[PDB]
RNA sequence: AGUAGAAACAAGGGCCCUG
């Protein structure tokens, strides 16, 4: 459909200030750009944008209470420093299915001191040599990677 | 979709179509109603819907599709079995469960007229359901089931869309019971006329129609009339072999005079090294004038021949004065007025202001049209042709575009042949005239468009390129700007298509003027010119042009196409008969007769007769008129007769003398026509030695 | 926005006038078309001269004003005029300008985000370029090419449609807010509309241009041209660069945009159904119609119904002609006689019976026409222009290129006209066993002789010998044909002229209706037999790919997969509107009811009993998550509802949900047993069988205006119900009335209950009753 | 003056405009 109508539909007369969860999967976003989001969303604690032909992160407003994000199936590449200012209280992030080439694009995530788990699957970076270890050495605060901690410790359900 | 049945088959199922067709045939009514009746039947079927009664048996029984005879039999059978009263009229469906009939109707208008009429006829006896295309229901009892309504109203909506699309949603195709008789609204006057336009033996459209509808063939009488008409005619048939073609007669009088705007053979030109920056017309004229060779010209008072000399001398001086000021605008003086005819346009006189006295005061009579006068064959055309078939000491005369890339062998062959022909054709003198026409007319077109009401000065020029010698000497040959002469254009206020605007042409020469040929011009000896020194002669004409001549001359480049097509029509044909690449051999070797000399037939390869073809097409562009059109359209018969003679095909004709008369009528004061006719006669003569059908 | 207010104020000003009010008030909207012509009426005699004359002027282009100001395009960049404030007299909303402006705009103007959309707009021309890039050009040669003037198609096109069907495609892919009431075509072919819609949605484009280009996209350009060699659209589009009358540019173009294999497959399928449906003597026709309707085939990505394809196609072949007849399609004026083609140029006639003794004395009646009749003919790589007269072949002029084909054409033509002594006195060999009733149906004499000639060459030689042989007179040696189809001989067949160069094919743009008999004999409003079942290959075995013969008799699968497929059809049959159904239950969040639906109870026995409980727990869980949140995948629900019958139990879930037949379904990934795609969300592929899902409720992927169209229907007008937006249609309750603007100038009433029963069946049944 | 043909042009509208 379209993020505008999809959102207006999910919001069954509810103000954009009392929700704790939101979903936008299987929609489309013009120019691969977010459209309709603002800082009004304060109580938001979860977000999911999947298979929406997305390619960048520029119109993302400031969200503090956000603590979990999902951007799978899109083609994002390069923009990963906004997270240190908009969602500094973020813990879980996932990017499997996006365009990621090198590690320099990942470095900014070090500033997310609240980061706990990260998920990188099917990306070009994964096809390198000794990559789990180099990432772990870059982001020490991290413990879980793609659902697996150092020593291949499977993470619990939730 | 040519017949109504297809249009009904577009949405209706073909079965209902066949049914309504048979029904219409039985009644004998127009077939235009196949659309309505079919719809009426389909509703009924989809009304039924295969519904059932309490006893697990069918509920609704159709009666409509059945033939008229069996309709009243089933109706009476049912009225009797269930012990019901017989109705006077017929119905469409008999609901068993409720033991009563149900009529159905369909009215396009969203109004209760049809329901009211039907109810009045049938009262309340049975159940009537008056559906509408736009969703309206009128009944006299409880409504039908929901599904029935939905299926009927959806079908009707689709049907109305598919009718409105085709312009068939009208009373014509969908009338009610009453408006079932459409007829042309015969008016009193139309009939009064039709009864007056009838042939003679008849006196009323009724008799003509009654005599025509029953007309029978009587071949005996028809043959008798045909033979009687075949006897009172005596159509002549003339085999040419017995009745030969007399030679075409050409008119008699003085030689046809030169008429093309720009001199070809005589014209003498000045060249100057190309300057890319200064490439504009006025700029080129300024550059040529500044060197000082041009400023030497100082014509004498007495011209060698011609009339109105003083005007021309004054205008030449004014042009030179103009360039020095770098403003190519001439003032309106007596000389320009007379040469340009600024004020010699007749003033319209009203008729209401007329009287016998005015007629007496100044003569008044219908214009005595002065048709053209006859001129004899020109003896100078051949010289122009021969000269135009020689090189010009330069190349690149006419502008041509570039050659695109290539991928397949075919393009390489096309590009090699085109390169060879363009190389041959860019060096002639005719092509120099092609360039001079394209450029000069382009400039004059863009002046008349921009500065009307100003007697502008435009040069007669062209651009070319010095030939390529061997690597020795100066390499990378340069370009050159040539200046054959100068033109001017009086006001080109072309309010309408195919207008008229006088122009004037000054052009140089180094040759003595013939009296017979150069009658148009008014030459002026103009000092001397280097090459050593040589006398000069300034040929000053006062011609006229239009929009159409401009546009077409600026498109004289067409000749290349026609000549190339003919040459490759000969070469591909000769190459196919042998299934091998024979083009270079054909071009180099194939000899094409191009004239006679010393009573013998000259011949030269095709490579040198392309020039002759090109001159033919160029001259067709130049001298085109009504005369040449009619001639070249009427000479084909003679050529076809020639071909018939070559192949022993016993051709024949009905009245050739009239054909020759028609031809000789359209030979007047146009050099090309007369020359071509003289050649056609010499041709038939030369062929009579090896053929027949021509008299001496 | 404010623009809306401007439009309303403009309308108000228009209505304040008197004349405009009259013309708007009276009549319908169609008058617009009429008004569209009385305005802007001006032509020019010689356009070339006018354009050249105009271009000299300082400002030869009218242009918009506000767009130029917005784009910061000044009047003069650098001492060069571009435009000047003025108003064009006719438009009154435009300003003169010059052509130079375009160059400036082209080199420093406003730039759009992406212009790759043009590749979709002109997909035909980019296809032309892509095809041209794959042509390996070999070598120009020279020779007198033999060209035959025939009608052909010059554009390779997929899914060729009619003008009526296409018009909805433009409206339903660009202007949905003003789409007309849903047609049959749009409902049937919804994958194509979705595919076109996605490319041209939320894009800055001139909509009219795209619509016109889609019109050209779906139009196979048919032309009457000279032709040489094979006949394929891939060549005809550039034939001008392959050969003329005197030259030939050899080139291999076989493997580009194959369009002949699908025509071949369609004809093979028509042959198969025609040969199947000959078993039922009494009701072959009805069986044929049912057989055609319950079959489909895949074209590229989409799956299309065979009935529509047959209507669209133009294959003038005996197989297709009969099928087109049964459906009611009109077809060309083209006869057939075995593997031969014919076309009646002129003449007439009337049936006249004559006896033929098969062996000794055995009278067999055969009908022969009685009038002069010219006929073009066409056998493989050969053609003719023969004529008949009162049971005699008057003459035949052939222009083929092969001896064998020439002989076969001559023989089949002689048979066509029932000339020769053999028709009077049958050959000794032919017997009464083969004469008739191979399967209880009589075979006329001519087809008996045709089979005889095919059986053996010697019979063919005898038949040709039957036609008199004379001595080749002088000069006519070249125009003569021996028994071996020689160009010349000393003795030759009587009145058999021969020439070089194919006989030009005639042409006629006529459409004749033709019926068919109980024995599949196609009459055409007169005696002529255009086609029959006794002019088709005997039989052959083929493995058809990407086809759907969803009919019992025409099936090879066993009872197991058929049972599962039937169960899934039944489960999808409860997806219709109305209470106590899947969509309504989902709206009421009553997932519990789904576990007791009748179709799941019927389908439960199949489920693997050993681990039925464990599977039941997983599928019973997933539905709740899908149901409660409001984010669900209809296809997964249908896939996993059969398992929700039984009581949950405890166990480990490996990943696959088995049946009792060793066939499983994994929850999420498409497999053979159950497949689908997000592109075409209106098909379910069960063991390679296409099950159409009705369009009564949208899904996250499929969600759009189309996925609900089937649910709605028209009803009796009620002015009390509300007037809603097109988008709000998703939210309306089942069995709730609502008024709605439709198309142009139509306000209707829609009720969300699906009532679209089969129309053909009811009419057929009722009409049959009229004959008792 | 001239064009061309079997009649039309050789500016036309209101001191100002135009193909």
């Amino acid at each position: 459909m379209e993020m505008g109508r999809r959102i207006h539909l999910e919001l069954r007369n509810r103000t954009p200030s009392d929700v704790k969860e939101l979903v936008l999967d299987n929609s489309r976003s013009n120019e691969g750009k977010l459209e309709g989001l603002t800082d009004e969303f304060e109580e938001l604690e979860f977000l999911s944008t999947i298979n929406v032909g997305l390619t960048s992160i520029a119109n993302l407003p400031k969200l503090n209470k956000l603590k979990k994000l999902e951007l799978s199936d899109n083609r994002v590449s390069g923009g990963l420093e906004v997270l240190a200012e908009k969602c500094p209280n973020l813990t879980h992030l996932n990017l499997s299915g996006n365009k990621i080439k090198d590690l320099s694009t990942i470095e900014p995530l070090k500033k997310l001191e609240n980061l706990k788990s990260l998920d990188l699957f099917n990306c070009e970076v994964t096809n390198l040599n000794d990559y789990r270890e180099n990432v772990f050495k870059l982001l020490p605060q991290l413990t879980y990677l793609d659902g697996y901690d150092r020593d291949d410790k499977e993470a619990p359900d939730s | 979709s040519k017949t109504f049945a297809e249009i009904a088959e577009a949405f209706l199922e073909p079965e209902a179509v066949r049914i309504a067709k048979e029904a219409v045939e039985e009644y004998g009514d127009h077939e235009r109603k196949i659309i309505q009746i079919g719809i009426h039947f389909q509703v009924c079927c989809m009304f039924c819907d295969e519904y059932l009664s309490t006893n697990g048996s069918d509920r609704f029984v159709l009666i409509e599709g059945r033939k008229r005879g069996t309709a009243v039999s089933l109706q009476n059978e049912l009225c009797k079995s269930y012990d019901l009263e017989p109705l006077p009229f017929l119905c469409d469906i008999f609901d068993r469960e409720e033991k009563q009939f149900v009529e159905i109707g369909i009215t396009r208008k969203a109004d209760d007229s049809y329901f009211q009429s039907k109810f009045g006829k049938l009262g309340n006896s049975c159940k009537i359901f008056v559906f509408s295309y736009d969703g309206r229901l009128d009944k006299n009892c409880e409504g039908p089931m929901e599904e029935q309504k939905l299926r009927i109203f959806s079908f009707l909506a689709t049907a109305a869309d598919f009718l409105r699309k085709e312009n068939m949603f009208n009373e014509i195709f969908l009338p009610d019971n009453e408006e079932t008789i459409i007829e042309m609204k015969k008016g009193k006057t139309f009939l009064e006329l039709r009864d007056e336009s009838v042939p003679l033996p008849f006196q009323t459209y009724e008799q003509m129609k009654d005599y025509c509808e029953k007309f029978k063939g009587n071949p005996r009488e028809l043959a008798s009339k045909v033979s009687q008409m075949q006897s009172n005619i005596k159509l002549p048939i003339k085999h040419y072999e017995q009745n030969k073609f007399r030679q075409i007669r050409l008119p008699k009088g003085p030689m046809a005079p030169y008429t093309h705007k720009f001199l070809m053979e005589e014209a003498w030109m000045f060249t100057k090294i190309s300057d890319p920056e200064r490439s504009r017309a006025g700029e080129i004229l300024i550059d040529f004038f500044k060197k000082g060779n041009l400023s030497a010209i100082r014509p004498k008072d007495k011209p060698l021949q011609g009339k109105y000399p003083i005007h021309y001398k004054n205008l030449w001086n004014q042009i030179k004065a103009a360039i020095a000021d770098r403003t190519m605008v001439i003032n309106e003086n007596d000389h320009s007025e007379f040469l340009g005819g600024i004020g010699r346009a007749s003033k319209k006189i009203p008729e209401i202001s007329l009287t016998q006295d005015v007629i007496t005061t100044e003569g008044l009579k219908q214009s005595e049209n002065k048709l053209p006068e006859p001129r004899s064959f020109p003896r100078w055309f051949n010289a122009e042709w021969m000269w135009a078939i020689k090189d010009s000491d330069l190349t690149g005369w006419v502008p041509m575009a570039e050659y695109p890339p290539a991928d397949n062998e075919l393009e390489d062959y096309a590009e090699h042949l085109n390169k060879t022909m363009e190389g041959v054709l860019q060096g002639t003198n005719c092509a120099r005239e092609m360039g001079k026409c394209i450029l000069t007319v382009g400039a004059l077109m863009t002046e008349c468009r921009l500065f009307p009401g100003k007697i502008k000065v435009v040069p007669i020029y062209a651009r070319s390129k010095e030939r390529k010698s061997m690597q020795e000497g100066l390499p990378v040959p340069s370009e050159m700007d040539c200046l054959f002469g100068i033109c001017v254009k009086s006001k080109s206020h072309l309010n309408k298509d195919d207008g008229m605007y006088t122009i004037i042409t000054f052009e140089f020469s180094i040759r003595e003027p013939n009296l017979e040929k150069h009658q148009k011009y008014t030459v002026f000896e103009a000092g001397h010119t280097t090459v050593r020194e040589v006398p000069l002669y300034l040929y000053c004409r006062t011609t006229a042009l239009s929009k159409i001549k401009n546009d077409w001359l600026s498109k004289a480049r067409r000749c290349f196409i026609t000549t190339m097509d003919t040459v490759e029509t000969i070469c591909l044909r000769e190459s196919a008969k042998a299934e091998e690449n024979l083009v270079e051999k054909t071009l180099n070797e194939k000899q094409m007769w191009i004239g006679k000399k010393n009573g013998e037939l000259i011949a030269q390869p095709l490579r040198e007769a392309l020039r002759v073809q090109l001159v033919q097409q160029f001259y067709f562009c130049i001298y085109n008129d009504s005369q040449l059109e009619g001639f070249c359209n009427e000479q084909k018969k003679i050529l076809m007769a020639l071909e018939g003679d070559k192949k022993n095909k016993s051709s024949f004709g009905f009245n050739p003398e009239g054909l020759l008369e028609k031809i000789e009528e359209c030979l007047i004061n146009n050099p090309m026509c007369l020359f071509m006719a003289q050649r056609l006669n010499e041709l038939v003569i030369e062929a009579s030695k090896r053929g027949a059908k021509f008299f001496k | 926005m404010s623009l809306l207010l401007t439009i309303a104020k403009e309308y108000k000003r228009l209505c304040q006038d008197a004349k405009a009010a009259q013309m708007m008030t009276v009549g319908t909207v169609s008058n617009y078309t009429t008004f569209k012509k009385w305005t802007t009426s001006r032509k020019e005699k010689n356009p070339s001269l006018r354009m050249r004359w105009a271009m000299s002027s300082k400002f030869p282009i009218i242009a918009n004003k506000r767009m130029l100001e917005e784009a910061q395009i000044p009047k003069e960049h650098n001492n060069v005029a571009l435009w000047e404030d003025t108003e064009d007299v006719s438009k009154r909303d435009h300003v003169l300008a010059s052509a130079s402006c375009i160059n400036y705009w082209n080199f420093c103007g406003p730039c759009v985000n992406n212009s790759e959309v043009i590749k979709e707009v002109y997909k035909s021309r980019f296809g032309r370029l892509e095809r041209r890039k794959e042509i390996m050009w070999k070598e120009l040669r020279f020779t007198l090419v033999d060209r035959q003037r025939r009608r052909v198609d010059t554009q390779p096109v997929e899914q060729r449609l009619r003008t009526g069907e296409i018009k909805d495609l433009q409206m339903w892919t660009l202007f949905e807010d003003e789409a007309p009431l849903a047609s049959k075509f749009i409902l049937d072919n919804y994958g194509l509309v979705k595919e076109m819609r996605s490319k041209f949605a939320n894009k800055p484009l001139n909509k009219e241009v795209v619509a016109h280009m889609l019109e050209k996209q779906f139009n196979p350009e048919s032309r009457f041209l000279p032709v040489f060699g094979a006949i394929r659209p891939e060549r005809m589009e550039l034939i001008h660069a392959l050969g003329g009358e005197t030259w030939i540019q050899e080139a291999n173009t076989a493997g580009i945009s194959n369009v002949d294999q699908r025509k071949n497959d369609i004809r093979a399928v028509c042959r198969k159904v025609c040969l199947a449906a000959n078993a039922s003597i009494m009701n072959a026709k009805s069986k044929l119609v049912e057989y055609i309707k319950s079959t489909s085939m895949r074209i590229g990505e989409t799956e299309r119904k065979l009935e529509e394809l047959i209507l669209e196609t133009d294959d003038v072949s005996p197989e297709v002609t009969l099928c087109k007849s049964a459906l009611g399609g009109q077809l060309g004026k083209t006869l057939s006689f075995g593997p031969m083609l014919l076309k009646k140029i002129s003449g007439s006639g009337v049936k006249v019976k004559d006896t033929v003794y098969i062996q000794g004395v055995r009278a067999v009646q055969f009908e022969y026409w009685s009038e002069q009749e010219e006929f073009y003919g066409e056998y493989k790589s050969a053609t003719a222009l023969f004529s008949r007269k009162e049971r005699s072949l008057e003459w035949i002029t052939i222009g083929g290129g092969i001896n064998e084909d020439r002989k076969r054409l001559l023989a089949m033509c002689m048979i066509f006209c029932r000339d020769g002594d053999y028709f009077k006195d049958a050959p000794a060999t032919i017997t009464m066993a083969d004469l008739s009733t191979k399967l209880g149906r009589e075979i006329p004499y001519q087809y008996v002789m045709m089979n005889w000639i095919q059986k053996s060459e010697d019979n063919l030689e005898a038949l040709l010998y039957s036609r008199g042989i004379v001595e080749t007179n002088p000069g006519k040696m070249g125009s003569s044909m021996g028994i071996d189809g020689s160009k010349r001989a000393i003795k030759s067949l009587r009145a058999v002229t021969i020439q070089s160069g194919k006989i030009d094919m005639p042409e006629s743009k006529e459409k004749i209706h033709l019926e068919l008999s109980d024995n599949l004999e196609a009459f055409d409003s007169s005696g002529r037999i255009v086609a029959t079942i006794l002019d088709l290959p005997s039989d052959k075995k083929v493995t058809f790919q990407d086809v759907s013969f969803q009919h019992p008799d025409l099936a090879v699968l066993r009872d197991e997969k058929t049972a599962i497929t039937k169960g899934y059809e039944a489960l999808i049959k409860r997806l219709g509107t109305g209470d106590n159904d899947i969509p309504s239950l989902i709206a009421k969040k009553d997932y519990l009811s789904l576990y007791n639906l009748p179709e799941v109870k019927l389908m439960a026995p199949l489920i693997r009993p050993n681990r039925k409980g464990v599977y039941s727990r997983v599928a019973r869980k997933l539905v709740s998550t899908q149901v409660t949140t409001g984010h669900y995948s209809l296809h997964e629900l249908i896939k996993v509802l059969p398992f929700t019958y039984f009581a949950p139990k405890q166990g480990m879930f490996e990943g696959r949900l088995f049946f009792s037949n060793d066939s499983f379904v994994e929850p999420g990934v498409n497999n053979n047993v159950f497949s689908w795609s997000k592109a075409d969300s209106s098909k379910i592929y069960c063991h390679g069988i296409a099950i159409r899902v009705p369009l009564v409720v949208g899904d996250e992927h499929m969600d759009t205006s189309l996925a609900l169209l089937e649910g709605f229907s028209v009803c009796e007008n009620d002015p009390r119900a509300p007037m809603v937006t097109r988008q709000d249609l998703i939210d309306v309750g089942f069995g709730q009335k609502v008024r709605l603007f439709v198309g142009q100038g139509s306000v209707r009433t829609f009720k969300r209950t699906a009532s679209q029963r089969a129309a053909s069946s009811d009419v057929n049944k009722n009409v049959k009753k009229i004959k008792m």
